């Protein structure tokens, strides 16, 4: 989890169903 | 991007024009991004 | 000049709508208005009192009804997908 | 149709009866509450009598150029004018100056 690194246009993420606690 | 419009600003377009002249400067706009959203949805759904 | 709530504004033809606020943003003398990463006008000098001001968008968000089944009741909750709740009421 | 978010679900999903789940529906917006304007605090106007007026006019090959600047430029007192022949404007719709 430490090696892998505009909403105001429309644009949004949605979180994930399952939290990384979860998986 | 403009796409051949006076400016790529919807609203700087709809304060110097008069409805009727504004209409065809807002409709290149409007093809233009509807391309470039119908580009990206479509290599979405192959990446998905 | 009204700050802090959602206005329409032009300032010297530069027309918008948003909420403006007090900046921290160190414009140099000669900058008349500041740009995002997308090009996109996010901070601007008011040409009467020199003042900087920030420019943010006026809140929105989708909206998306959850439901038990029309079979199984008519009540319903409501989710705003990207607000603080603070910000809801107004959605009237 | 726009009642309430059920009935909201129901014309969005175009059925009487919406199964059990969550569907989105509609964008959620604030909505201005005023409108302000910031412009400059001068009041001379623009010097278009001195260019409009002018007893000699240049020869087309030696055209004169004034440069206006620092003023309150009204164009209504062209625009609403009589005597034009022509008044084309480019870019710009003449009402809107
Ligand atoms: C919600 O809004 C209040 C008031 O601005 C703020 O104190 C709080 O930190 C916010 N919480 C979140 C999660 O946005
Ligand atoms: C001087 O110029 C202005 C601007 O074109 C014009 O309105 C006005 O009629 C002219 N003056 C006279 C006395 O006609």
């Amino acid at each position: 989890f430490n090696k892998v690194t505009q909403k105001f246009n429309g644009l949004t993420v949605l979180p994930p169903l399952l939290t990384d606690e979860m998986i | 991007s403009n796409f051949g419009a006076i400016s790529s600003v919807l609203n700087d377009i709809l304060s110097r024009l008069d409805p009727p002249e504004a209409e065809v400067q807002i409709d290149r706009l409007i093809t233009g991004r509807l391309q470039s959203l119908q580009t990206y949805v479509t290599q979405q759904l192959i990446r998905a | 000049l009204v700050k802090n709530k959602c206005v329409n504004f032009n300032f010297n033809g530069l027309t918008g709508t948003g909420v403006l606020t007090e900046s921290n943003k160190k414009f140099l003398p000669f900058q008349q208005f500041g740009r995002d990463i997308a090009d996109t006008t996010d901070a601007v000098r008011d040409p009467q009192t020199l003042e900087i001001l920030d420019i943010t968008p006026c809140s929105f968000g989708g909206v998306s009804v959850i439901t038990p089944g029309t079979n199984t009741s008519n009540q319903v909750a409501v989710l705003y997908q990207d607000v603080n709740c603070t910000e809801v009421p107004v959605a009237i | 149709c726009a009642l309430d978010p059920l009935s909201e679900t129901k014309c969005t999903l175009k059925s009487f009866t919406v199964e059990k789940g969550i569907y989105q529906t509609s964008n959620f917006r604030v909505q201005p509450t005023e409108s302000i304007v910031r412009f400059p605090n001068i009041t001379n106007l623009c010097p278009f009598g001195e260019v409009f007026n002018a007893t000699r006019f240049a020869s087309v090959y030696a055209w004169n150029r004034k440069r206006i600047s620092n003023c309150v430029a009204d164009y209504s007192v062209l625009y609403n004018s009589a005597s034009f022949s022509t008044f084309k404007c480019y870019g710009v719709s003449p009402t809107k100056l």
